[PDB]
RNA sequence: AUUUCACUCAUAUUAAAUAAAAUAACUCCAAGUGGGCCAUUUUUGGUAAGCAGAACUGGCGAUGAGGGAUGCUCCUAACGC
RNA sequence: CCUAUUAGCUGGUUAUUUUCGAAAGAUCUCUCAGGAUCGCUGGAGUUGAUUAAUAUAAUUUUACCAGGUAGAGAUAAUGAU
RNA sequence: AUUUUAAAAUUAUUUGAAUUUUUCUUCUUAUAAUUUAAGUUGUUUCUAUACAGUACUUUCUUAACCCACUCGUCUUGAAAC
């Protein structure tokens, strides 16, 4: 009867080991990605040619306005991408459907491309997870890989580093990881906004719209 | 480095192309350098101009390059002539203005400030055409011509701008604006 | 289970290594790479920069050609305006 | 004060320019079966069996077929709920709906793909792709093809 | 401020606790929701839920329907949370093993003479805690008269709702709106 | 006095408060007034099918119960 | 403001008073929720007689205990003291107001030998 | 057309995406309400109106808080301690 | 005295906390200061879900439909000029 | 009173291996301890060597800074001249 704890311990050891190996391979993959991008851009410069990189496939979008005075279409889209509070943030996979959904809500959000370090620190610092049985979730901070394994293990994604990988690269298990992840509740920016009323792309100071790579500096002071 | 002194206008070189279709196989590639706070604003302006001059919009187009041009000699002073199109409260006008400073970005920031101060022309009403270095021989505006004398010197009649620490409220005796 | 304090998963080393089994190895490798002395880079900066002469040449030519194109466009629009003026 | 049957149908029930005249003879050969989707477009040249103003351009599945008429079940929004409405029209006012044709072609093509995939013991994605972000490309272009664009002056 | 339906609180519908202050029924409810919680049995969960229901949702079941439902499996036990009533239209019973909340005196006597036996829910918990070979049955819940007045109002087209009338002669609510000869019909 | 004759204001909000209900879409629809001489024939088809099926089942039951 | 002694934290003092009771004699200070239409207090205008809420509720671990960190129990004779023999350090005893000096001495001495503290020990003497 | 037998059409990510989607669906009984008004945009009559009459959405009503000195309707934002 | 006549009208309508929470549309009406009836709301109850699905959606994508408002036209028709 | 466990980390020994080649290199082999795990603990003073005061708790009365228009009611709208 005492053998059950022993086998549980050994399978936990095995899980820790292949999680370590998976994380190491993820790190190699990130480094190789950066190296190949740099070298390929260098080759494109050397030849008389152009190199356009792929779109990042993942957008971090944070709400900017409150819950009052919104058109019903805007409210429906906000419900669909789980942006319910004024400073909520979520990950969205980028395709034509989600891009069109984001277009109708653009003046009320700001979004961009999260990059690996900000994805990791978002998960580590503000990462909360829906634990309970379906429709009874009971948000809990991660603090452990046990619940990640319990709910998402069947996709071979037991581990916060696996979650980070699946989020940073729009991996085969992205919808599941995103849905498992509670919507991020962010604090106001450390140095404040420019003007929530105006677009980021307006020549005057403004905040809403697609920030592209500039979302990271904002997340860092909103975190 | 002094961030208070530093503006945040930068020059961006942007190259784009319509998505190839069945109708045309090799669309001509459009290239332009513009001035914006950041590369995102730069790309937005590039696509705005693509739509305005060509019949090409963001949806049917793709980026090919977006880099930042840095001044080769950020500490040499050079004269810039910038052509300009802006719309007023009652019409649209072209004007040519001259500046002189180290970087084209600084010249453009000067231009935006001057337009706002003189003609109340907001940045949304401004379209920069053809900013380029000009030699001292063909400088046209007198306020730039007078800055290219063989030996330039003048006094420093500006009032002192002391530190907040030494900007004390009660003074023991009346300070002198005469200075020197 | 009873709720305890949510330990900072980034600064609390024990909880960070518990969450990321590879983190302590990665951090140790980073520390080892940091612990390198200065004489090697002092005597290899010239070696690393002299091989970049061809890169500087290549990057000079693209910007040179871009400025040539800009100047050519300026000249052609000026010529068009001069032709139209009369 | 006026809510007749054909009120407000001045343009909706008018024939197109140079497209007047009775329905083509081939339309009477159209094959209709129970339960298939059908479009309700009113043909003004045929007065009997004309659908009501609202249902022009709507779609619904056939629930009844008679000698020269079709009863088609159409959803109508009434304040706080949709409700099913049985509209009875003649043949000229109904046409086979293409609202399903992409689904039918997808079914056939996907079946004949799944058969071969299972034959070769391969795993395939049968769902539609909702194509999004394009991959990185390494494109070449002659230097004589790049053209410099700058905003135009006013005139 | 946050945008949630029902301000974020899950809403359930229906009974939560038994309203009956019957000590024996309270003991039964305690035992059976203990069984439902501890065992995995949906059988036990359903019994615990049905013990909670109002009187109108545990209708009587006749011996005729009991026999008919238990026709195919003769060795199992019919568990019905309502009461069991005798059916005079039935000629003969056969060897019935039935657990029920209440038994009519006539139904009880008929079952004992037929050779089966009547079981209470505490005995059912004692002998079949999980519910092996126990068929869960219930009488007609929509058969009661009050339901004949529900649905579409009497007067709506094709409505079968029975109206509320003093009596049902020819001179009671049968003239205008119930025949074509007087204005419309239904 | 003069009365506000009409407005559709707030009606859409009222409609969406309990959602726009959809029809239940049952599997079988009553055939009360549809295609006679066809559904009568269908009744005959079904009657014959039950007759043959039930007589086969009765034959099996009799030969298995002796 | 909040008052905190030991583990007991009282989230609010100065019990709520009825609106306008200060300037009307017929209006007693005992709290009544104002229905009104334009009522100020009901609308929660700032700087006017805030209303009681459930948010002021003291925590249930230290709800009913007195400053001596134990619950009070009111007794009328020595017979009602028996249950205190088990929880003499969780309950203090208060003698009911209508108990005579006959019985008050008896209850005081019984509580003394029972080792349970008395709140109004020096009453009627 | 129905019925019965066969074979089998992705499901291991789910026949496109997203979804604190079952907080659903249905039934019963019943309250109050059935004078509205304002803002943006559109619009009819009118010279115009803080005028009369309509459309969409959001608000005020039913609602406080920070700001607009001041203000039922503006901006921010909706409220346990 | 019948008679505490009737009043679609005015005034009033008595403890606390907690939870849910409107309508000022619509149809008919000797109806326009009213009513009934839908709609909106509460309570009750069952069937379901509780299986990161399916039902479902003030959302999008894909496929396919219908339109004659903005614009445009007067040399395309009518009406002008 | 049968998960403040397990592990995770650290220290001290120990087994083999790897590798960026080692005074925080990593991975296990065992042992024993710690907490960085597994939501604040310790020391010293004072209260004070008192039985109710000038301290401490509390009520009340006064100030002071900021804020605060009569409630009930009909009403779209009441502090309403």
């Amino acid at each position: 009867a005492a053998k059950k704890i022993k086998t549980l311990k050994l399978i936990n050891k095995k899980k820790r080991n292949d999680l370590r190996q998976r994380t190491l391979r993820y790190e190699e993959e990130y480094e190789s990605e950066r190296k190949k991008i740099i070298e390929l851009k260098r080759e494109a410069r050397k030849n008389n040619c152009f190199y356009r990189e792929a779109e990042k496939k993942v957008v971090f979008v944070i709400r900017l306005k409150g819950v009052n005075k919104l058109p019903p279409k805007v409210r429906s889209v906000f419900r669909l991408l789980r942006l319910l509070q004024v400073h909520n943030g979520v990950f969205v996979k980028v395709n034509k459907a989600t891009k069109e959904m984001l277009k109708i809500v653009e003046p009320y959000v700001t979004y961009g491309y999260p990059t690996l370090s900000t994805v990791r620190k978002l998960l580590y610092k503000r990462g909360y997870v829906r634990v309970g049985k379906v429709r009874r979730y009971a948000r809990k901070k991660i603090q452990d890989n046990a619940d990640i394994s319990k709910h998402l293990g069947k996709y071979n994604v037991h581990g916060i580093e696996d979650m980070v990988y699946q989020l940073y690269t729009c991996g085969p298990v992205f919808k599941k990881v995103n849905n498992f992840l509670w919507a991020f509740k962010l604090k106001p920016p450390r140095k404040g906004f420019k003007a929530k009323r105006h677009a980021f792309n307006e020549p005057r100071p403004g905040d809403w719209g697609n920030r592209e790579a500039h979302i990271n500096e904002l997340i860092n002071r909103m975190i | 480095i002094d961030n208070s002194l530093n503006t945040n206008i930068h020059q961006y070189h942007i190259v784009g192309r319509a998505i190839p279709t069945a109708k045309d196989k090799n669309p001509n590639v459009y290239r332009m350098c513009i001035f914006a706070k950041n590369d995102t604003n730069a790309k937005s302006r590039f696509w705005y101009f693509m739509k305005k001059i060509n019949k090409l919009k963001k949806s049917n187009g793709e980026l090919l390059a977006c880099e930042q041009i840095k001044e080769r000699f950020p500490l040499r002073v050079k004269n810039y002539g910038v052509l300009l199109r802006y719309d007023s409260r009652t019409g649209t006008h072209n004007m040519y203005k001259e500046f002189r400073d180290t970087t084209k970005e600084g010249a453009i920031a000067q231009l935006y400030s001057e337009m706002a101060g003189r003609h109340r022309a907001r940045a949304s009403s401004i379209n920069i055409i053809r900013i380029s270095e000009i030699s001292s021989s063909l400088v046209r505006r007198p306020h730039i011509k007078q800055l290219l004398k063989r030996r330039l010197r003048f006094p420093a009649l500006h009032l002192p701008t002391l530190q907040k620490e030494y900007r004390k409220k009660f003074a023991s005796k009346r300070p002198s604006t005469y200075r020197m | 289970k009873k709720r305890l304090q949510n330990k900072n998963s980034l600064t609390n080393f024990a909880v960070r290594c518990r969450l990321n089994p590879a983190y302590k190895l990665l951090r140790s490798l980073a520390v080892l790479r940091m612990r390198k002395s200065i004489l090697e880079k002092s005597k290899n900066k010239k070696e690393k920069r002299v091989q970049k002469q061809i890169q500087k040449k290549e990057l000079q030519k693209i910007n040179h050609d871009y400025y040539k194109g800009v100047a050519k466009a300026v000249k052609k629009k000026k010529k068009r305006e001069e032709k139209k003026a009369k | 004060k006026s809510r007749g049957k054909r009120s407000g149908t001045r343009y909706k029930f008018s024939k197109k320019f140079r497209k007047h005249g009775e329905c083509t003879a081939n339309k009477y050969l159209e094959k209709l079966n129970y339960g298939d989707y059908v479009d309700i477009v009113c043909d003004s040249t045929q007065q009997k069996g004309m659908p009501f103003n609202y249902y022009h351009g709507k779609t619904g599945k056939i629930f009844h077929i008679t000698k020269r008429g079709v009863g088609v079940l159409v959803n109508k929004r009434v304040k706080h709920r949709i409700e099913q409405k049985k509209v009875c029209v003649r043949i000229e006012h109904v046409r086979k709906s293409r609202c399903n044709e992409d689904f039918l072609l997808r079914k056939i093509k996907n079946a004949e793909l799944i058969k071969e995939a299972k034959l070769k013991n391969e795993h395939i994605n049968i769902k539609r792709k909702t194509e999004g972000p394009k991959p990185a490309a390494m494109i070449k272009v002659p230097p004589s093809k790049i053209i410099t664009i700058e905003p135009l002056p006013f005139y | 401020g946050i945008a949630l339906k029902n301000v974020g609180r899950i809403k359930k519908h229906g009974r939560k606790h038994l309203v009956s202050k019957n000590p024996y029924l309270r003991l039964l409810v305690k035992l059976y929701n203990f069984l439902a919680r501890r065992t995995n049995a949906n059988f036990n969960k359903i019994i615990a839920k049905r013990l909670i229901m109002p009187k109108r949702y545990r209708p009587p079941l006749s011996l005729s329907k009991l026999q008919y439902h238990m026709a195919n499996h003769p060795n199992d036990i019919a568990v019905v949370v309502g009461s069991i009533t005798d059916d005079k239209r039935l000629f003969s019973l056969k060897q019935l093993k039935v657990c029920a909340l209440r038994f009519t005196e006539t139904a009880r006597k008929r079952i004992e003479d037929a050779g089966g036996e009547c079981l209470t829910f505490d005995q059912l918990a004692l002998k079949y805690p999980t519910g092996k070979k126990c068929v869960l049955l219930r009488g007609p819940t929509k058969a009661r008269t009050a339901e004949k007045h529900f649905g579409k109002a009497p007067g709506k087209p094709k409505s079968k709702a029975r109206p509320y009338v003093r009596s049902k002669g020819r001179k009671f609510e049968k003239a205008r709106g119930r025949r074509k000869s007087r204005a419309y019909k239904k | 006095a003069k009365s506000k004759n009409h407005t559709n204001h707030n009606q859409n909000r009222k409609a969406h408060k309990n959602g726009i209900k959809k029809p239940k879409k049952h599997k079988f629809m009553s055939r009360k007034g549809l295609d006679p001489n066809f559904f009568r024939n269908q009744k005959y088809c079904l009657k014959g099918i039950q007759k043959k099926k039930k007589e086969l089942k009765l034959k099996a039951k009799q030969e298995k119960n002796n | 403001a909040v008052k905190k002694v030991g583990k007991i934290i009282k989230k609010r003092t100065k019990k709520f008073t009825r609106f306008q009771s200060n300037r009307f004699m017929r209006v007693k200070p005992a709290w009544r929720k104002p229905r009104g239409i334009d009522c100020r207090v009901r609308r929660r205008y700032k700087g006017t007689n805030l209303m009681p809420s459930i948010g002021y509720g003291s925590n249930k671990k230290t709800k009913f205990l007195l400053p001596n960190n134990k619950y009070k129990y009111v007794v009328k004779n020595v017979k009602e003291m028996e249950p205190l023999i088990m929880n003499h350090t969780k309950y203090c005893v208060q003698i009911a107001h209508n108990v005579s000096s006959k019985k008050r001495k008896q209850i005081i001495e019984r509580a003394k030998q029972m080792n349970v503290s008395v709140i109004n020990a020096k009453a009627r003497l």
